């Protein structure tokens, strides 16, 4: 086809230096996007999680109402605001009669706080980890495309007619592939760096999210339903005995 | 027992593809193609150099053979006693080149043939083959192995000097026949060589002889002004050094 | 073998240009199918999720019966119709006897909204992610097939058997290799482009489905079984007390 | 040792054509095994799921008992018979005293139907997806082994002991490389085709299984435990006043 | 550097034939370790699962106490013993007065049998699949390593001083490339054989574990808690009526 | 661009032997980091898990209060303190009034111990398994960069201007190829060794974590809620009979 | 309400590397190696004749250099006048070899150096290196392009004849230190004759000199036995025929 020859001569007419610069610029823009949307975002997330954990650890000995109010005032970021609202829906306040009034004496947990302050909600959705975990593969592919493009440029211009032409064509082909591999090696180095930074950041985000949910779990005791069932069984036995008495 | 059976499921983020063996495989694909291309290109180039050198040497040999053939044909056309051997690049004299004891000059036929062969050599060097390959001509002296060695050497060297004079003596017909440019070219071409003692078959008639051979540029030899010694234009006539009463 | 030699002469008989053309055409068809069946479909899903989230936020402060009717009328597409029916089954309606009749005073959640508006049913199955997450690998493999078959053509033509015609053999080999690498580079480019598009789309779909389920989860409060158990325990205690009195 | 040289003489003694034929035959046999044990099985599973959905979407208006015997007689298949038995165990039948006897009035779902008609029990295990998802790698490995063995044959044949034998030796070695690449190219083409079909079959099977379980989920309603607890709380509250009155 | 040259001389000093021998022996040792630690254990696990399924299917029509004793004596492997203990304590035994002592009349299932006889517990951990699924890549990597090492030996010992030295060095290079091809072919063959055997074994293990847990799941019925709550509600209503009467 | 030309000329003029030295240094640093951050930590984790398991197995036949005190002491001076606290919250202590004092007679498990002593928080996060499963690929990428760069240098230097220069060009090219192969062999060997080591250690870690959480589960029995419900049902029936009598 | 808390979920089991990519990297590396080694073998095969010829040329150069270094070491040890140019195979007697205008003799040092170096060169030629690569010795003559040509030619020829006389004239000091076999070897290894023109030196006094320029067999010559001739034993002493009193 003449279309294939036309697109080939169009593609391979670009200067061989424009392949490495294109690969480097594209990989660098992808790296800057990664830094801004994932690395900095995850650093802010970890800082906020540490600060929230410090705040929660400071109301361990407070009254249930006071610490509930403190936690309600603490959580204002939208994702953690909704997470706290659902978690507080999960908490079961136990009332007792003092001075002829119903007041909270103890707050019990029915679900772990990780059910609401989950890894997805607080880390995965904010960091777009469903996308950013595939970025190293994209960078590697861009480097590979750069190398193949440089090789194609070198091969299109090869002239095997005369030995001097053969030598010059070999030199030009190697030079074009060397440019392209400069771009590709930059792409692979950036892929390695992105892999390391991403995996470290996600591991630390999960670590401090676990610490945050651990701080939230320590405030409230679980196992209230079994206690209620035991109380019902005891009440039934006592009711039978008291009926006879 | 207090949990809900209608809970969230599929909490499984897909693992990303490992990209580095893919990069290794594709870069070795490119490198393998590069090595194949360099293999075929280098083999073709080296074979082309080898065959180019072979055919250049063959063309130089063919040009030398053509020059020798045309020079021998011209020699036959001019006068028949000339003996030209293309197999060793040598022009000899069949019988006119003989010499007797205590003799240092060719006979009348020998002098005539010596005067006749010079314009043929000038024409041979003039042609394209001469410009491409023709070196200067040396003159070799031959004498029997018997007698005094110094006597034989002096006699043969005197023969060579007499031949050179007959080439360039003013009284010789060549000087009154050739021009200044032809004289300068003869000065460039004709040189005096050594003395050889190739004595065989116990034939003193043919052993004591003088013949001229032509040399040729090699394929790798270079032509430059340093080797091109230019004689100044002739300002005075030349008289030979061996006088007749000798 | 006659069969295998016939197979080789049949394969290598094709014009070399048809190899990159076939790879490019089929890979472009795969890309078009990806756009139609995955990308535009995911865009429609995201827009629908955003519109549904906007609709749910408008009934935050309405009566539970009015909220229920509005949500029943809102969800009519098949998979969300089924998801809403199941979710409404999960909701617990608390009745009180008011003005001689039973009226819904509060609707309580028993399961998260994500349990029925799951990522699978609403995103992964409509988008056929079980197939499309493997499409980039298929594209790269197609490029690899083109690479082998193009180098097979090139190696087939390389048979000069004469020093004069070595230049033609080298030229043909370079042309066939150029075709193979053009096909492979296009396939790799399309694979990384598909990876970009699908992972970005799936991340956005999960993000907006999370927002949608969070909007649904904020309508209804959970923890009603624990309240019922607490009521039963208190009832047993006051029952013994009332019996003695 | 001499053992290695002896075996290398043994292996590299076969004709170069016998290797692509062996690769093609074994890869075709594995492809036929894939088509039989996997593709036709997945097609039968999909059509069975479609047929089962139609019947369930047909008893949606029948009496709960009649629905129950219809579903019991519908499911006659070891995996689905067991799944139906377990699902029926998960269903809670409600009895009310009518005409002096206990009759089923309503059947309630306590677990989603996908907990029993799950993907592993109905698709992954029947299709041996734990094996067949790794078949393309096996096919490509077979092709690579064939290519390597053909390369050993070709390299054993290569021996330019004379400057005039170099061109012939190079051409013959390139032909042997052509044979080996033929084997590899066929294996990789078959692997890509298998991957495409296998992923598409999984996507279709999962979609149709979701439709089937959604049909089953629609027959029965959940929330029976919360209703029972609300009834118990109401009964206790009424019983206090009953005792007093 | 002197260090690099010393390393090259030390590494290259080994005989060329010791690299293919090393690769073949190391790959064979890895294959034998795979057979002993994965394949034989998987075969034993599958045979045990089939025998246990037959035993469970034999005990279907026995009294609950006899079934419990038989199943307790059945499972003796440490993982099976732990799994059976957990499953048995998840089972709910219903006692009825017949007629002066507590007798077990029915045993109920409050959890799936696969929750304790899970794939992780019974197949994945004993088979060390977390290591053995990466073995074929290790085998192929050792093939690649052998290729590189053999070529290093060939290249370092290249002696261009004299034409017959050149001829011998070229012959050594050709033998080294043949050796590398042989080692790579063997490594990839063993890798794909390990992959085939491993994936077939793991699929059969999952199939027979599913059959076994289905056999356990058939012994007991679920939904006991909903039945208890229904009994409690009916008892409350009947107690109100009985108090009035 | 002048900068690109300067970069190319400086990268072409690099001594060929420096590339393998850089590969070796970087890969050795990565291996030392792997040993320090993953292998030694995994060994420590495994030893600690075995020590914990031996400690738990020493209180199989002890009184429940003594068991709880021993476990609290065991996990209190550790990073598993909060996991143990949550697990003990999930434990239901049954009380009986003996000698006028409320005493713990039995402890019942309401959740598996794997839900608190999870794999992520005990193995994956400490070992950074998210990153270290990518390290073999990182080493492979370093190897390919070094190899391609060295082979490019070797081909750039290889240019026989005359057939008399073929021998020297071949010798120098073989030296450069030897350097590139050295780099790649080291990098791929380290990649395979890292894969083997960290897969084996992660398998051991998972095995010993399972032994630990199984030792935790062996202490306490489950199913107390169903027992409480059964007691409530029996008490209701007996209360009706008691009221009549 | 009655969910199972003991329902377990499979871990995050990341899949292994796809075997196709590592196998493809292995295959691509193997192909790259195959093409490299096939290129190496093919290039070493096509040029093996060229490699062997170049090795032979280098060996000939080494042998010639060793022989020349041995000869110049002998010259340095014995006589300071004899200076040897191993770069272009020239024996020079610069100070002792100056020729004044229109005379063909030399001072005492010229003869001392010549009759001293001849036995040393004979010993060098008699060695295995000499018996393998040493041909006969050429006496070099130099003339200028000014004045009458044939007078300069006669002067150079007389200088060469005087050199040969001095090598082989009766009563010469060399003749008292020689044996018959050595005299025969001198007769065989020496030819007198040869003239040249050059402009590579800044002074015309330099052209008034004589030099010894030995030349060697080519690689493909290899001492053709038929070229050698023979001489009879000396029956009477040689007598120089140049005019010694002049
Ligand atoms: C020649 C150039 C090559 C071009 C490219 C290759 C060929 C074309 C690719 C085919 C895909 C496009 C077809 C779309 C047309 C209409 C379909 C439609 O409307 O619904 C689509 C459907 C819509 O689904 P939905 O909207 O959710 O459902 C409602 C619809 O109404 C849908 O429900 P429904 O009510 O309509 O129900 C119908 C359903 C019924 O489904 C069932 O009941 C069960 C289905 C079981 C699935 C098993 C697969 C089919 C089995 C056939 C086996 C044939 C063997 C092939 C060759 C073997 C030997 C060579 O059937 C299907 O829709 C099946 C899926 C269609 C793909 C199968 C193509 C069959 C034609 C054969 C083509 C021949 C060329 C082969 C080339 C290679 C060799 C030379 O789309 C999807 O499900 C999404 C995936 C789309 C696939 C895109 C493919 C990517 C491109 C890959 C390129 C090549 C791959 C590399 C391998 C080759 C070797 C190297
Ligand atoms: C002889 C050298 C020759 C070779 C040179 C090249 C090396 C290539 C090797 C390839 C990779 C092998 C590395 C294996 C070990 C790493 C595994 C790991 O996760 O370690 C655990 C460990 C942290 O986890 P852990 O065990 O729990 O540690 C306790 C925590 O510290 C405390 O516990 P926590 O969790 O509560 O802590 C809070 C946490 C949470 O805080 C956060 O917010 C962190 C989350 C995001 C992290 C943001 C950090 C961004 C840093 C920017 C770049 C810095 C350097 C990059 C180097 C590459 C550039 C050439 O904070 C952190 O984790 C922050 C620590 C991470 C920063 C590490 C320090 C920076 C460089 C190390 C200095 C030593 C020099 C060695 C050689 C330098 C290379 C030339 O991380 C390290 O300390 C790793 C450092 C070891 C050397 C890393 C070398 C960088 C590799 C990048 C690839 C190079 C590509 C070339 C780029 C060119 C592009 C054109
Ligand atoms: C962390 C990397 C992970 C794996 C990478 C694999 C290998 C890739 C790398 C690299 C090149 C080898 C490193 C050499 C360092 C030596 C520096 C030194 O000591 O001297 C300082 C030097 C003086 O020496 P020269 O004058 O250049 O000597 C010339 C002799 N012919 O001056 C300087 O200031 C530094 C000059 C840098 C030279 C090397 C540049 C390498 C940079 C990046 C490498 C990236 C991969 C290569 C891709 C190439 C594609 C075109
Ligand atoms: C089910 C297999 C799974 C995957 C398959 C991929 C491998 C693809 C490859 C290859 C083709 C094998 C060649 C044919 C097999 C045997 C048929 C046969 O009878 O051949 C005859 C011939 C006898 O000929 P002669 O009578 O002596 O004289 C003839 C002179 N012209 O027999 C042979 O040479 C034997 C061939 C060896 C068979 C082994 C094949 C192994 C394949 C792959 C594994 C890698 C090998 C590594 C070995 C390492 C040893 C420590
Ligand atoms: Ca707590
Ligand atoms: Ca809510
Ligand atoms: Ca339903
Ligand atoms: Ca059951
Ligand atoms: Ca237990």
């Amino acid at each position: 086809m003449s279309w294939l020859n036309s697109i080939l001569v169009t593609l391979t007419s670009v200067e061989p230096y424009k392949v490495p610069v294109t690969v480097i610029v594209t990989v660098t823009f992808a790296f800057v996007c990664f830094i801004f949307f994932y690395l900095l975002r995850s650093i802010r997330i970890i800082y906020g999680l540490k600060k929230y954990t410090r705040s929660i650890n400071s109301i361990e000995k407070s009254a249930p109402e006071v610490q509930l109010e403190h936690l309600k005032s603490l959580f204002q970021r939208s994702e953690l605001k909704h997470a706290w609202n659902e978690f507080e829906e999960s908490l079961h306040s136990q009332y007792e009669l003092e001075n002829g009034e119903e007041k909270i004496v103890r707050i019990r947990a029915t679900a772990p706080s990780a059910s609401f302050f989950s890894e997805q909600q607080l880390v995965d959705i904010p960091l777009n980890t469903e996308f950013f975990k595939h970025l190293p593969g994209i960078l590697t592919g861009m480097g590979i495309i750069g190398t193949f493009y440089g090789l194609m440029i070198g091969l299109n211009h090869f002239d095997p007619s005369t030995p001097e032409q053969v030598s010059s064509s070999v030199n030009n082909l190697l030079r074009d592939v060397l440019y392209a591999f400069l771009g590709s090696a930059f792409a692979i180095f950036a892929s390695i760096l992105v892999t390391w930074l991403e995996k470290l950041s996600i591991a630390k985000s999960y670590k401090y999210l676990e610490k945050f949910t651990a701080a939230l779990d320590s405030l409230y005791d679980s196992g209230v339903g079994e206690e209620y069932l035991a109380s019902l069984v005891k009440s039934s036995n006592e009711s039978a005995t008291q009926a006879r008495h | 027992m207090f949990g809900n059976a209608f809970g969230v499921k599929k909490r499984r983020s897909d693992e990303a593809e490992k990209p580095f063996w893919i990069s290794y495989a594709d870069l070795m694909t490119a490198m393998m193609v590069l090595f194949l291309v360099v293999m075929v290109a280098s083999l073709s180039s080296v074979t082309q150099r080898i065959q180019r050198a072979e055919q250049g040497e063959k063309a130089r040999g063919q040009d030398i053979s053509r020059l020798c053939e045309r020079l021998e044909l011209h020699a036959r056309n001019v006068n028949k006693n000339i003996v030209v051997d293309c197999h060793d690049n040598r022009i000899s004299f069949g019988e006119a080149g003989r010499f007797a004891h205590n003799q240092f000059f060719l006979n009348a036929e020998g002098q005539k043939a010596l005067q006749d062969v010079v314009p043929l050599v000038l024409e041979a060097s003039n042609s394209e083959e001469g410009k491409k390959w023709f070196k200067q001509i040396v003159i070799e002296g031959f004498t029997d192995t018997d007698g005094s060695y110094l006597y034989n050497l002096h006699l043969s060297l005197q023969r060579s000097e007499w031949v050179m004079c007959s080439l360039l003596d003013s009284r010789s017909p060549l000087q009154k026949n050739i021009s200044a440019e032809q004289q300068l070219q003869i000065r460039k071409l004709f040189l005096a060589g050594g003395v050889s003692f190739n004595n065989a078959k116990e034939s003193k008639e043919a052993s004591r002889r003088v013949e001229l051979r032509m040399q040729f540029f090699g394929l790798k030899d270079k032509r430059d002004k340093a080797d091109e010694v230019d004689f100044p234009p002739v300002v005075n006539k030349e008289v030979c050094q061996l006088v007749m009463p000798l």
